[PDB]
């Protein structure tokens, strides 16, 4: 199974984070409404699932995991949140996510 | 009402009979698909009405709301991608075309600023809780 950071949004006290867990045929999307800033800026991905999230939305696995529908570049969770922020900072600014 | 009345006269009463609900939602939304914020030209809605569907903001499984407060006109693909999710759950995903922040800013202005939508519809659109939770479904049932 591969975990992707698919979407992020900077908030006043943290970050909204969306993670897709993909295996052979299933995509499970986890919506984390509020992740502390300290976890985000330090790439503490091992602490991500310690925080509250919605129940996973289950759908068929996509044939491609390049960019999300907004245009942000999708990164693997092991690459860290800072990677996602670095590649998508300008686009997130135009979508009120940064 | 006057704009809708002019549309009915030009389109004819026959075409107005089957699409009046979509025309009202289109007028309410100022011609915008609420989930993609893309333009829905009136001529395309009148000529290809099946390309646009009436989505229930909160699934009636949870909402029990079939009124206009729980209905929005969206592109067919957006209704398909959303599934049984809230707008918040859908727009935070990787399946959406716009961010929830852009969506929320537009919805707040559509309600507070323009008054095009009801307070009930605004709270449906900006619902940020997990509608799959026992407690959240209980709150929706108890609000009745
Ligand atoms: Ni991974
Ligand atoms: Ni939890
Ligand atoms: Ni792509
Ligand atoms: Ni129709
Ligand atoms: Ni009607
Ligand atoms: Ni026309
Ligand atoms: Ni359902
Ligand atoms: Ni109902
Ligand atoms: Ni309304
Ligand atoms: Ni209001
Ligand atoms: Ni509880």
């Amino acid at each position: 199974s591969v975990k992707y950071i698919s979407n992020m949004s900077k908030q006043e006290k943290g970050y909204r984070v969306y993670v897709n867990v993909v295996n052979e045929d299933t995509d499970k999307g986890f919506l984390f409404p509020s992740v502390p800033k300290e976890v985000i800026e330090n790439d503490k991905i091992d602490e991500l699932f310690n925080f509250e999230h919605h129940k996973p939305y289950v759908q068929k696995a996509k044939s491609r995991y390049d960019k999300n529908g907004i245009g942000y570049k999708i990164v693997q969770l092991d690459e860290g949140f800072q990677k996602f922020i670095e590649l998508n900072k300008e686009k997130m600014k135009e979508n009120l996510d940064y | 009402n006057e704009r809708i009345e002019e549309i009915i006269r030009t389109t004819g009463k026959e075409n107005a009979k089957y699409l009046i609900e979509k025309i009202k939602l289109h007028d309410m939304q100022e011609g915008k698909c609420l989930y993609s914020l893309e333009a829905i030209p009136l001529e395309d809605l009148l000529n290809n009405p099946f390309n646009y569907e009436v989505d229930h903001i909160i699934p009636r499984s949870v909402s029990f709301d079939n009124s206009f407060n729980n209905k929005v006109l969206v592109k067919q693909e957006e209704n398909s991608k959303k599934g049984n999710r809230t707008p918040f759950q859908y727009l935070s995903s990787s399946d959406s075309k716009i961010s929830y922040e852009t969506f929320k800013k537009h919805i707040l202005n559509l309600a507070k600023g323009k008054g095009r939508i009801s307070k009930t519809k605004k709270e449906y659109l900006l619902e940020e809780r997990d509608i799959n939770r026992f407690s959240v479904q209980k709150d929706f049932i108890n609000r009745n």
